[PDB]
């Protein structure tokens, strides 16, 4: 005796994959190619509503992976080449002002480089920092030359993380999960629809993340399979340990025409006394943050074992040492002294060198590589350390190092209280109205 | 009232107050292209969904009733059961296995009401 | 039982029982651009129909009786000679310079309709 | 006819006459994509006009009536006074206030009306 | 007891920005982008409508400039690259046959030009204006070697403008105004509704307008602020003026390889007298033409009030000089003859010199050049002046120079008449019937 | 006393010209920007509906042309380009070990090319075909360093013909033509539509076509215009012929770096004896096909006449000799072979001798050409001939030639089944019912 009925409008939804775009708010994102965002966002909460969220198959984050290089790409289209710098160069060693922590990182080097006029030639000299440069057999080539094509960053173009909010197109939305002790795979019983995700600033760096969210109570520790040593381990700070990092020397910075309206930009000379860059990082509150980790891991290794903290393993500069972009200079810090306990059942800061490196390959990829010029004077930046990545060595004792520089790792920390959704309107079910 | 989805997990009954907050809100350099892809599809879905009201004889309402029987083995449940103690999310996962049966339904109705009207004018 | 098209051929009766089968088929680096492109298209020739069976108040159905007249200028056909010895190819053929006569004739009868419905309305 | 707008100035019940007129006309390398957004724009807004007749319960009808009342706070004329001694672009300035007032109520007069009639439907 | 009663299909409108596509009517501004325009296009008259225009905030100016810059650039795309003769020339004098009027305005440069096979060298002169020429110290370099890039255009491509016609896109329509004597910017009680505008031929110039539309009646002066010195004034005239330009030498043209697939054009000589280029206008018409121009001036400055024209006070040649293009060569026209009278309450022409530059920086850009190949024997070109404009000096006497320099006024000079405006069909009023 | 009555989704539709898109089944042409087929593709046979076709006027062609073109033109956009080759080569012909058919028909070069470095030198020694180097005045270049510019085209991708269906968009359909003996221009009795074609493979061949479709009972002979000679006739045979093409000659091949990340590839040297390029037709088979061709023919010509074959009359190697890609190499065989005959009313094969060329200007275009990287090792393919192009001469003797090229009748023998219809659901027709 009942009938069907059709209803349009009906509030449901089914998992789903769509194209999101960016709506932002001279930079490397060309953020002008976002649609500016509401000042009035909304939030929808949605009682007695508990959905399945899982931050490892999220494809928000392969997006998210996508547009940051090609946006990194575009950014470089318009910009001076730097061929004829692939020459050989001739180098001796900085002498005259080193303490011997710098001993050998900096090299004098002096070649032959074109002028405006291509009958012309002009002797060039300028600094490198040994990382960008290789011996030949004092006859030296920059690494690129053998593997890829150099472009420099145009000097006018900052590198400094805008953030980017992300929303979904009409007849899609995005559910957040509210939860507090969320670890991303389990249900998760308070959500709420939003239109455009939290602003993401696309902070780029290894071995521990900088300036990301914070945990609401605990540290939360999160991982695909916890018990799969391959995994890598993601762990969300509670608060930020604050980290001072600096390059203390007054660079002047020279710049000579390579080619009709091309110029290129370098390290002319130092300034007074030359010293090593590093970070400080306070003792007391890296080791309470450590000791809150610790806690959080035995939660799933045992109270009755141990765990120890180590240094990577080894492999690659941009792998193993921490990495981030300082007022445009691109740090190479040592975490060996951030990562060195075993931990069992004052005023005072760690300081941790940092080589300078001006030839970068990003991404992992190869045959694409940036020139980053100096930067003129002394350079200081203060970040946040809001969580750390972390691998576990495959007894007692486990031991945890530092690990990462797979760059989806870093987003899908940012974005693992978010799923994208299809709305379906249209439903039907049995009632006693027939016509 | 609650701006959109806000009834999600209230009764199906509750929640059949706010179809329209629901239907206002559905459909509203190469990131030139993904723009317009976007755009393109709000278009497509919405469109679609109507084309079926179209063909079913419910193109002009939010709520429409038809003369397809309500067969026990899609669903064999109380009217106050489905009405007052689930919601619609958890109602479309129990049929979705019998969503094209009825919709094929829905289609062959409405044929066969057209037909009979264009005759009985006919007649008159 | 017949796919898309397949009452082609067969005679205008027999077609009309297939409206379902065809109109539920509607809608269904320069490579970004072509998608769009047939994307676009195939939504704009969706409503362009559309708005037309709007105007002569025929957008809910697929089978729509008017108040135009058939004028024996157009054709002069008995029924049976058209609806069971002539599929809808040939139809379209033997009318096509007919085509804008009667839409024409169309809108005007459905305006008329819609005066008339309004005034009646604020009448009593 | 005085073709599209061409009945812009004349007051408004000699102006409603020729509504056909403008309905007509909704749907009527960067070089691409300029035209692509051109093409999607006008669709789109097609349907969001197109969208909200269907909510207010207005279906392929240039002119519909409805439950609403009017209110003497929005306008307060003669009525003749509207419709034969003022133009549609001066009334629209006129009430642009209450565009949204009047939207509202006609969005929440549809949906008690639907209501209403599935209950009635329901009794036999 | 009136009822709401909603319509569909009103004739109502709000002003609006949106996006416009070209329709037309082997050349730069491609027709390869454009639809074809109706042959039949419509106009409908409004009857009681009386509409606000605003030339000075009209949204149609900023997108044609828009399309006009991106069409250039992309007719350059294809075109031969010229980077390998930004060498040092060996220059000397064309004394071979001067009047003395073109003395020091040619020079016979020599220089070691690239070859089809990256191992040969030729040995190649050609002939240059001095305009672009500059002296490195006779060794000189071409102007672009220390700014920008330098592109030939390509041969095969006219620089002949195609009237235009701009159309809006469906559920937008452009308003016409059709009040003869029409200023601008005030009400306009005589308007009609069109789809497409007429063709604009985009003509590019400063200081006088050519090939334009021309008042019905009497000279129409528009400005955005008549008493603002920061504003040009922009009048357009009811009668033509003709202007006969040419350019008197006979040249011989030659080309060379420079590398595979690519080919320079240069002079190689001239056959018979070198003359400088020149343009004239009869005195009668352009005296009757100022006089005219003067009386409407002063209705806003006064009969007590004494009108003068001055020259340019100084600038760029781009911006003091009358530029356009004719023959494809690019001729900077002297009018300080045109502009020296004070106004006080038969076969005689003007000759304006003119110079002749091969090194083209349009809309004032930096960083983007183009070569004109030469034009191979001798120009003529015969235009009408539709309209000038003018700028005005900071107790008596207001003097009047030629402006320019700022393409958006020549487009506000045709674009003038057209406003775009959104069709809004839908809305509601009172009546007797509900339901 | 009848009445106007609207139906929609009626079953009828009118010619069109739309766009279509590939839909696929490492490669050349881009395969992924192609959306995956339909795992079920589904065709309606129309009983009682006969179809007016029209393979010369088919527009599907035209698209798949242009396709093919573009598609191809992107493949080379990444790779390395061969400018630095364009030098002065010392050439000495190779004459280790030759049998007198290769005696002139490779050439041992050498030059000095460019390194990583700028201030670098190599020398380096190469072989090449004779057919890609051209004397200068011992002094050669490559043949394409004048009117073109070289292109590497990239070694990893492959130029094997991958099937690609084409797809109608909505609101258009495909119909297809199953009438066996069907010639391409008539009525088709026999009618179905899909929304797909089948996969076709773009083959890209002269003077034969190899790997289409096979007539079902007769060979079919299809034309524009039989009498008119300036057209060109398609057979389509309906039994293969198998041809076996080879490259015996076991080559070395080496590389060398040319600049920062790109690399050239060629031919270091030969192992083993010389020997030419050449494909096996069995005369059996050969005969028996022309044979059937033949009487074909005679139904137009008159069964009283005499058919005779001839090679071709001259003109330059891509249109006088059988070109086809073998295993990414391009070989140029002489069909003089298999047409010399006059036909009036045991492992014993044909051999046609071929050369290989590296530099090829594909499509007919000037100043596009890709270098063909070699492929080391020996090279064999089989193939089938599934039809051939024939053209005919101005007494009683009809004699014809193979005639090739134009890109677009070797398409035609594959998409001449198919027409593309728009779909028109909307009529009227006149009933008994009113309102
Ligand atoms: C008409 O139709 C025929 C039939 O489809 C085509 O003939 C085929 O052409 C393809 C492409 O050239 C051939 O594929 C190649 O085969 C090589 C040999 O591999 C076979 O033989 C070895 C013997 O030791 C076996 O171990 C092996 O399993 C195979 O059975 C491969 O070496 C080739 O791969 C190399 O190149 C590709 C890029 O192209 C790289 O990606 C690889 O890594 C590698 O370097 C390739 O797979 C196929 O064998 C041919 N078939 C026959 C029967 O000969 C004709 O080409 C076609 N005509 C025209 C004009 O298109
Ligand atoms: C320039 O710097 C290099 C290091 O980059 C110095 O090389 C080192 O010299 C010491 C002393 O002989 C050796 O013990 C190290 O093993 C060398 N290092 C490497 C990597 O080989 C070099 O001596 C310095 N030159 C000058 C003049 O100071
Ligand atoms: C995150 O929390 C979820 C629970 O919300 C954990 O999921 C359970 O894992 C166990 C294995 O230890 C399974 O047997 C259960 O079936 C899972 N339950 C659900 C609801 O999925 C998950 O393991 C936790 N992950 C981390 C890293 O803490
Ligand atoms: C979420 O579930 C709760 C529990 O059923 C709902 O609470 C009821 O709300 C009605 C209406 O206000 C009250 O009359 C009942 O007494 C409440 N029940 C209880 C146990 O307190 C709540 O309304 C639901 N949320 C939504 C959005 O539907
Ligand atoms: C523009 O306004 C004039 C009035 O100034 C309208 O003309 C009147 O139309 C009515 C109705 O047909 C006649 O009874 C009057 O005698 C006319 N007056 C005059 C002075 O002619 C005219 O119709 C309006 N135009 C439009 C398009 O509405
Ligand atoms: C163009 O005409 C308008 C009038 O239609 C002039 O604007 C008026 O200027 C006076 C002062 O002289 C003001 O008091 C009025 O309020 C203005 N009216 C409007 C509608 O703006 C305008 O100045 C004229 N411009 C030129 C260049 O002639
Ligand atoms: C039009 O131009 C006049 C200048 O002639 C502007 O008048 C000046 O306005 C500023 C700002 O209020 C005052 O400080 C000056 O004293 C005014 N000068 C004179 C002579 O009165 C006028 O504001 C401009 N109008 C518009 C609409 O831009
Ligand atoms: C393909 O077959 C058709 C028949 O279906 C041929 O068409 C006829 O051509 C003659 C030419 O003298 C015309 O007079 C007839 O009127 C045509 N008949 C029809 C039905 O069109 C066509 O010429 C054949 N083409 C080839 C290349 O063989
Ligand atoms: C097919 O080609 C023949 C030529 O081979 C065309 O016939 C010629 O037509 C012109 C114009 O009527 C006559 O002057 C010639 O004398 C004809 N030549 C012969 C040999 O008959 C024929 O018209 C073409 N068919 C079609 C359909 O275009
Ligand atoms: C520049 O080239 C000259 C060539 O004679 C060479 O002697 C000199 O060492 C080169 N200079 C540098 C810094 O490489
Ligand atoms: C109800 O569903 C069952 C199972 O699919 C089917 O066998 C039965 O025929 C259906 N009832 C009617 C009236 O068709
Ligand atoms: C074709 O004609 C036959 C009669 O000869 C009829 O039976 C058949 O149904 C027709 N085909 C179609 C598709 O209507
Ligand atoms: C070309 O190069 C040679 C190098 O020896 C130089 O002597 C000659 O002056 C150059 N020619 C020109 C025109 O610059
Ligand atoms: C390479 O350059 C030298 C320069 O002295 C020249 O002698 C030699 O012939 C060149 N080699 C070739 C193969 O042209
Ligand atoms: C190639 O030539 C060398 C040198 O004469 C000879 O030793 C070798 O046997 C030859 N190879 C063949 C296959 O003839």
């Amino acid at each position: 005796n009942l009938w069907v009925t059709v209803y349009y409008g009906v509030p449901v939804w089914k998992d789903a994959e769509t194209t999101l775009f960016c709506a932002s708010d001279h930079n490397v994102w060309a953020t002008h190619c976002c649609v500016p965002t509401d000042p009035n966002p909304q939030e929808i909460h949605l009682e007695n509503v508990t959905e399945e969220f899982n931050m490892w198959k999220n494809n928000m984050v392969e997006q998210m992976h996508e547009d940051i290089i090609s946006l990194w790409d575009q950014s470089l289209k318009p910009c001076v080449k730097l061929t004829p710098l692939c020459v050989t160069l001739q180098c001796t060693n900085v002498t005259n002002n080193i303490t011997d922590d710098m001993r050998g990182e900096l090299k004098n080097c002096s070649f032959n480089m074109t002028t405006e006029l291509r009958d012309k030639k002009q002797k060039v000299y300028s600094l490198f920092y040994r990382l960008d440069v290789v011996q030949i057999n004092k006859e030296y080539r920059l690494i690129n030359c053998n593997t890829s094509a150099i472009t420099q960053a145009c000097p006018k173009v900052s590198f400094e993380p805008i953030p980017i909010h992300y929303c979904a197109p009409a007849g899609f939305a995005i559910l957040k999960c509210k939860d507090k002790k969320f670890n991303g795979t389990g249900p998760c019983p308070s959500v709420s629809t939003v239109q455009c995700t939290h602003g993401i600033k696309p902070v780029v760096s290894t071995q521990l993340l900088l300036n990301g969210s914070l945990a609401e109570e605990e540290v939360i520790i999160r991982s695909e399979n916890i018990t799969n040593n391959a995994k890598n381990i993601l762990v969300q700070l509670n608060t930020p340990v604050q980290i001072n990092c600096t390059r203390p020397n007054n660079n002047t910075v020279k710049s000579i025409r390579i080619g009709p309206g091309q110029w290129f930009y370098y390290t002319g000379d130092i300034i007074g006394d030359i010293r090593q860059a590093h970070c400080n990082v306070s003792k007391a509150t890296w080791n309470e943050t450590l000791g809150k980790v610790v806690k959080q891991l035995r939660k799933h290794f045992g109270n009755n074992t141990i765990i120890r903290f180590a240094q990577s393993s080894g492999g690659d500069l941009e792998v193993t040492t921490h990495s981030f972009n300082c007022g445009g200079e691109f740090f190479y810090c040592n975490t060996s002294g951030l990562f060195n306990s075993t931990w069992i059942s004052s005023n005072d800061s760690i300081t941790l060198p940092c080589r300078i490196k001006q030839i970068i390959n990003m991404w992992q990829r190869i045959g694409q590589a940036m020139y980053a010029p100096p930067i003129q004077g002394v350079i200081r930046c203060v970040s946040n350390i809001t969580g750390l990545i972390l691998t576990r060595d495959g007894s007692t004792t486990e031991t945890f190092r530092p690990g990462g520089g797979d760059m989806r790792d870093n987003w899908r920390s940012e974005l693992y209280k978010y799923k994208v959704v299809k709305i379906e309107p249209l439903g039907v079910a049995p009632t006693r109205c027939k016509r | 009232s609650l701006g959109f989805l806000g009834a999600a997990g209230s009764t199906m009954g509750a929640a059949s107050m706010t179809l329209t907050v629901q239907a206002r809100n559905l459909l509203s350099t190469h990131w030139g292209i993904k723009q317009l892809q976007a755009r393109v599809l709000a278009v497509e879905h919405y469109l679609r969904d109507q084309q079926l009201l179209g063909i079913w004889g419910c193109s002009g309402k939010l709520i429409c009733c038809t003369n397809v029987p309500w067969n026990s083995s899609w669903s064999n449940r109380n009217l106050s059961e489905i009405w007052d103690n689930m919601t619609w999310l958890q109602w479309d996962k129990e049929i979705s296995n019998y969503t094209q049966i009825i919709y094929g339904l829905l289609e062959e109705s409405q044929n066969q009401q057209e037909k009979n009207e264009q005759d009985l004018l006919a007649l008159d």
